């Protein structure tokens, strides 16, 4: 921000940051040496406001907005000083509008194989528009050491900081200028939240796919489907990535198909995201 | 890139006049606010004028009445007519472009500046 010496000042009620849809009052007070202003004007990003403006003091004026819904607006007020045909800038002010944070829910922490990271994400919820922060707390059920991590999206906690036992508590706190919520605590066991290394499809009746996982017990799911059909066909596996995983599929001739696969540590809670779409137009 | 290049700087007498130019390019001119600033030796950068496509134009208290800003959106240029020049106006004059959704006092672009000396 470049500094502009103001010949006055501006102030907003309820405040410069307010809930969307609130009625707001903007006040502007002239303080210009040798100048009892004839009039005072308000501009929103250079557009003159011509209504709901009220002369109060001989020096103060008020602009009033109803159900103010814009997330951002820069405001300028100027004075018509006598002895001049031009307007002296009094001051400007930035106002902004949003909502207070919803309670973060759907908190989930997982560890992708070979990452060294625990990835905690959550549903922040309703868009807040304004600047909100997130503090992820981590508590060891063994030692009760608490760590806090600041983020504006999600968080990767390095596994080297999770060596105080395996049972942990994680909650996510959200805060902006309009409110501050906190999530229900999630208890995790580091061994229960692991997702096997990604699985990938490579070559197209026979489909070649493989993963670098080293998890002892891995279960998988491959689903196929004619591009134009809408019901998936899931073929459940219990695979073993010793050698490459090839999967044979019957299918009609000159038709285009789609395949995806996903795997998990047999029995664990989470899976991994489905693969990207592997297309295949077979011959006639 | 974008570019703001000023012109019209030079020497002038106390009481004289002159006019600065500023050619603008790269960004959408109509939607940006254009501003003149100045910076005397040692003294700090100060506001002198600003003008919008809508026509809204306001001035710093120090130069209102004596100075007059205008802008040709076709020619993508702003001007600053400086009259009744006093020695106080001896300073380098800067052209500035302000984006609307930015702050009310954050200018993303600045010209190199033209020096204006008011002798005596
Ligand atoms: C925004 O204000 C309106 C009306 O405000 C009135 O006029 C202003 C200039 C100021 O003097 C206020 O004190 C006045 O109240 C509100 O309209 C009312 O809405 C309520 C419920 O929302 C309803 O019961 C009333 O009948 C409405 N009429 C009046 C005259 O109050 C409006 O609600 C306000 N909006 C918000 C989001 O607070
Ligand atoms: C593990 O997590 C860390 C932290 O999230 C990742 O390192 C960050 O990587 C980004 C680039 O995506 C950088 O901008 C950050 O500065 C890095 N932070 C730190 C602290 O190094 C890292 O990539 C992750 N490792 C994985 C997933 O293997
Ligand atoms: C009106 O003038 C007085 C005198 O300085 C000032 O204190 C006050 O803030 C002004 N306006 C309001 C709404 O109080
Ligand atoms: C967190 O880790 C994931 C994979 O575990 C990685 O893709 C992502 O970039 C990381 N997050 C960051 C760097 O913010």
């Amino acid at each position: 921000i470049t500094n502009i010496n103001c010949s006055g000042h501006i102030w907003v009620e309820p405040a410069t940051i307010f809930k969307m849809g609130m009625n707001i009052s903007i006040y502007c007070q002239a303080a210009i040496k040798n100048c009892q202003p004839r009039k005072l004007h308000f501009y929103k990003n250079g557009i003159k406001e011509r209504f709901q403006i009220t002369r109060i003091n001989k020096t103060t004026a008020r602009l009033w907005y109803k159900n103010f819904l814009e997330p951002h607006a820069s405001m300028y007020c100027t004075a018509e000083c006598p002895k001049h045909f031009q307007e002296t800038l009094i001051c400007g002010k930035d106002i902004s509008s949003g909502y207070p944070p919803d309670i973060p829910d759907e908190v989930t922490c997982v560890i992708y194989e070979y990452s060294g990271n625990m990835t905690c994400t959550w549903n922040a919820g309703k868009l807040t528009y304004i600047d909100t922060k997130y503090v992820v707390h981590v508590k060891s059920l063994e030692t009760e050491e608490e760590q806090q991590y600041l983020t504006s999206s999600y968080i990767n906690i390095s596994t080297d900081s999770l060596q105080g036992g395996k049972k942990y508590l994680v909650w996510v706190q959200a805060a902006n200028a309009l409110g501050m919520e906190e999530s229900k605590q999630l208890q995790i066991h580091l061994d229960d939240i692991v997702i096997p290394s990604a699985a990938v499809i490579s070559r197209a009746t026979i489909i070649y796919w493989d993963s670098q996982t080293t998890i002892e017990k891995v279960s998988c799911e491959m689903r196929y489907k004619a591009t134009t059909n809408q019901t998936w066909n899931v073929k459940e596996f219990d695979t073993n990535f010793t050698y490459v995983q090839q999967s044979e599929f019957y299918l009609e001739p000159n038709i285009k198909y789609v395949f995806q696969v996903r795997c998990q540590e047999t029995g664990k809670r989470y899976w991994q995201p489905w693969s990207s779409l592997f297309f295949h137009k077979t011959p006639e | 890139e974008v570019q703001l290049v000023e012109s019209g700087g030079g020497l002038v007498q106390p009481g004289g006049s002159l006019r600065l130019s500023c050619a603008a390019s790269g960004f959408t001119f109509s939607t940006y606010a254009m501003a003149w600033f100045r910076q005397a030796p040692g003294k700090e950068r100060e506001f002198v004028a600003e003008s919008w496509s809508s026509g809204t134009t306001y001035y710093g208290a120090s130069v209102v009445g004596r100075f007059t800003m205008s802008r040709d959106d076709s020619k993508n240029t702003v001007y600053l007519q400086m009259n009744s020049l006093r020695a106080e106006d001896t300073a380098v004059y800067y052209c500035a472009a302000k984006r609307p959704d930015a702050g009310w006092q954050t200018y993303d672009y600045w010209g190199q500046g033209t020096l204006v000396t008011v002798s005596s």
